[PDB]
RNA sequence: GGGAUAAGUGCUGAAAGCAUCUAAGCAUGAAGCCCCCCUCAAGAUGAGAUUUCCCAACGUUAUAAGAUCCCUCAAAG
RNA sequence: UUGGCACCUCGAUGUCGGCUCAUCGCAUCCUGGGGCUGUAGUCGGUCCCAAGGGUUGGGCUGUUCGCCCAUUAAAGCGGUACGCGAGCUGGGUUCAGAACGUCGUGAGACAGUUCGGUCCCUAUCCGUCGUGGGCGUAGGAAAUUUGAGAGGAGCUGUCCUU
RNA sequence: AUAUGUUAAGUGGAAAAGGAUGUGGCGUUGCC
């Protein structure tokens, strides 16, 4: 459940450590994203030698959350954290590496390059 | 269609008809198309 | 084109055939007997009368709705059923179909059937309009006096008055309410019991009819 | 002139029984039926007939005028009759006959059916040509007027459904 | 989804030999109008309808069907 | 709207903005229908019909306004005591303290600024939201009902295919 | 109500420049 003002730790190399939602995409009105939407969000910190800098105003993936998310057979994935990972335009991270378990849900969003590159979709 | 209280021909195959109580201008130029309003 | 009469007992869980989980409300339509033809000529309108739950027959000095009246005994008598707690009418079915008296099985329902449920929902008394109506509170601070009140009711000298429909607190709940498109999951002959896919309105042991969607 | 003064030459063939005001035209194509104006006279001869108007008001001259020429399109569709022709310009535009309906291919994702009414007969003789044939003027127009309105033409090429023998208003298009 | 329409689009058609959607007729055409959907509703004093139950004597006294008072309560408050 | 006039109110008709709650108009922001186009298409321009529904979350400022960030089909313009303080707030503005600039010999003052600065009221009538008692409805009653009429609802994106 | 006529817009029952084969009364005239 990622709304405007939420913080979420960056999950891939592309530089950017901790982002800040600035917009949940989706229609007038939306307040809540969860695994799989795309959000609007600032940099807050971002390692140095990367690629996306501190400022920079970005779109990135949801694939983990705390709230999680509930599957058609009633049973139900919840992580420890929310974490993104930034995407270009044609839903490709911008990074080369993904870090930790990520959704069995993005594969419905058609993030197949970021499903791969994850070392375990659950 | 021009929609305006002045209709009048604006060219000499423009005509000049009254349809349903609306001072109407046809003509085969349709920019020539007129409805009094 | 059907219709049929049942106690909502309360809600469970199934699993389908994709292991999808389809939350259900258990119907217990056990009962269900025609008690009246009503037609154009008669009445004006075609529609049959359905007596659900069976009554204890008169007997005098009954202090309680549980024992039937004379007139209600009589009625039903004219049936040649026991009397009945719950009695409604459906002008949605076919009344040639039915004669005075039958029995109304839960098997005229069939899985995969798209119905309309309807029944009283849950009363909640008194309540204001934070909760009546989904307004919004006022401020919790920052020196409000302004937390669970409706708010402005009306303008000005104009129009000097509150105008009709003004929403504002009162009792809630315990209205009518038909909840449409439901579908059939199971329909179980013994225990004469009907699964419908999601919730219907009301408390447990209240009454709910059940129609084929209009739509 | 006049049009409604004018006297109106019956066909041989056609028996127009002057059903008082009422009118019925039994020829040999057909059979029609409407009643003319309840202020008019049809005083006709044996093989001829010509309206006379009891007025001289502005309704008199038109009234006078609409009851003649509607007697004389139904004596002269009762005779001959009415054919109106469709033509289709553009690639892949087509119809055909479905039996007694009209199916067209213009370009949409769906055909369009035309469905046939009493005494009106289509018939399609290539595939980009169509025609509307029957023996009540007003109704074959309606007809003609459908088919040609499910795909009208257009400037930029002339495509569409085009009346045969209309004039379509072209424009060069700054492709 | 149906019906009638708006701006429009026409057909037939004169007044006015022509032409013309209009004057008589004939159609077609909007998230809009009236219905279709949900809820309330006969104090609708115009107070409606159906089924069933009950039937007194001399204003009174006691009653019929039916209810209430009182009491145990909750799914209601 | 800025005004002009000084007709109601000075034995008091609480002023800006916001909050809560709306309601109406249409000169229509979106969506629906359509004519013209210097309309190829994709997009546009302009005009006509149309008020059913819809029409945003932040940064700055007391602000309205406005600029900006990010969205959205769209982020319409107006009326209702510039709607709404016996519904709220009280940042601003017409209060006593103090200070600066400025003016004044001065007490003091302001096409100015700055920090601080009590928001009372148990609802009688109409109005509105709920909920009971009486009587009427040509016998009394139990239940099921028709529907004159009334209210509610009414939005729209993206993708695939063609 | 009576006589003669005008209007077809519910004009009557709130408005202008301007526009228009709406309809009625008057004329001076031209071709035929
Ligand atoms: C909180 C109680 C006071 O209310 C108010 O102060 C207010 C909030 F109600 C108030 O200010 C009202 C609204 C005022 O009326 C406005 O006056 C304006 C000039 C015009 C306006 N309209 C017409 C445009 C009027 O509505 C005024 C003049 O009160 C000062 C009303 C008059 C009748 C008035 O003086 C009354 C008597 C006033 N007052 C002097 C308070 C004087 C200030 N004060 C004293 C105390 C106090 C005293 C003793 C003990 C304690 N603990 C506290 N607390 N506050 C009291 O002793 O009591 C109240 C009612
Ligand atoms: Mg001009
Ligand atoms: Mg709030
Ligand atoms: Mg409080
Ligand atoms: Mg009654
Ligand atoms: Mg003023
Ligand atoms: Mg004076
Ligand atoms: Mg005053
Ligand atoms: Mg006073
Ligand atoms: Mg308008
Ligand atoms: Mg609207
Ligand atoms: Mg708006
Ligand atoms: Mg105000
Ligand atoms: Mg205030
Ligand atoms: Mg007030
Ligand atoms: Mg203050
Ligand atoms: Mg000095
Ligand atoms: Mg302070
Ligand atoms: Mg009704
Ligand atoms: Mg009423
Ligand atoms: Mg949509
Ligand atoms: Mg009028
Ligand atoms: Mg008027
Ligand atoms: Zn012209």
């Amino acid at each position: 459940m990622i709304q405007q003002e939420t913080r979420l730790k960056v999950a891939d190399n592309s530089g950017a450590r901790e982002v800040l939602t600035i917009k949940v995409l989706g229609g007038s009105g939306r307040k809540t994203a969860n695994i799989g939407d795309v959000i609007v969000c600032t940099v807050k910190n971002a390692t140095p030698g990367g690629v996306v800098k501190k400022g920079d105003v970005v779109k990135a993936v949801i694939v983990r959350t705390k709230s999680g998310v509930r599957r058609n057979d009633g049973s139900y994935i919840k992580f420890d954290e929310n974490a993104c990972v930034i995407i270009r335009d044609d839903k490709g991270p911008r990074g080369t590496r993904i870090f930790g378990p990520v959704a069995r849900e993005l594969r419905e969003g058609n993030f197949m390059k970021i499903v791969s590159l994850a070392p375990e979709v659950l | 269609m021009k929609v305006r209280p002045s209709v009048k021909p604006i060219c000499e195959k423009c005509k000049v008809i009254k349809r349903k109580g609306k001072v109407m201008v046809i003509c085969e130029n349709p920019k020539h198309k007129q409805r009094q309003g | 084109t059907k219709g049929i009469l049942g106690r909502k007992i309360g809600m469970t869980q199934v699993f389908g055939e994709n292991g999808e989980l389809i939350p259900v409300t258990v119907v217990e339509a056990k009962e269900n007997v025609v008690l009246q033809k009503k037609t154009v000529e008669v009445d004006g309108y075609n529609a049959i009368q359905v007596g659900f739950e069976d009554k204890k027959a008169y007997k005098k000095d009954a202090k309680s709705n549980k024992y039937a009246n004379k007139p209600a005994e009589g009625h039903a008598k004219k049936a040649d059923a026991a009397p009945k707690r719950f009695i409604r009418e459906f002008r949605n079915v076919d009344v040639d179909a039915y004669e005075v008296g039958q029995e109304v099985s839960v098997d005229t329902f069939v899985a995969g059937d798209v119905i309309d449920v309807t029944g009283v929902s849950k009363g909640k008394g008194f309540q204001g309009a934070i909760k009546r109506h989904g307004q919004s509170r006022g401020p919790m601070s920052h020196g409000s006096h302004f937390h669970r009140a409706p708010g402005s009711v009306g303008m000005a000298s104009d129009a000097s008055r509150v105008f009709k429909g003004q929403k504002m607190p009162g009792r809630m709940g315990g209205n009518t309410v038909t909840v449409q498109n439901l579908e059939v999951v199971q329909v179980d002959t013994e225990n004469k019991v009907i699964l419908v896919k999601g919730n219907v309105p009301g408390p447990k042991k209240g009454l709910v009819e059940i129609r084929t969607s209009i739509k | 002139s006049r049009v409604g003064k004018k006297i109106i030459d019956i066909p041989s063939d056609v028996t127009v029984t002057f059903d008082g005001n009422h009118v019925t035209v039994k020829g040999p194509k057909g059979e029609l039926s409407r009643t003319l104006n309840e202020r008019m006279t049809f005083k006709q001869e044996e093989n001829t007939i010509e309206v006379v108007r009891p007025s001289d008001s502005k309704e008199d001259r038109t009234n006078h005028g609409t009851t003649r020429a509607l007697l004389n399109n139904m004596v002269q569709g009762v005779s001959q009759g009415y054919v109106k022709v469709l033509e289709l310009v553009g690639v892949g535009y087509r119809a055909q006959m479905q039996g007694k309906d009209l199916i067209l291919n213009v370009g949409y994702s769906h055909p369009v059916e035309i469905k046939a009414e009493e005494n009106i007969t289509f018939s399609v003789e290539k595939n980009t040509v169509v025609k509307v044939e029957g023996i009540s003027k007003e109704q074959v127009g309606a007809l003609a007027s459908n088919i040609r309105s499910v795909r009208p033409p257009e400037p930029y090429k002339g495509k569409g459904i085009r009346y045969q023998g209309e004039y379509v208003r072209r424009k060069e298009g700054k492709t």
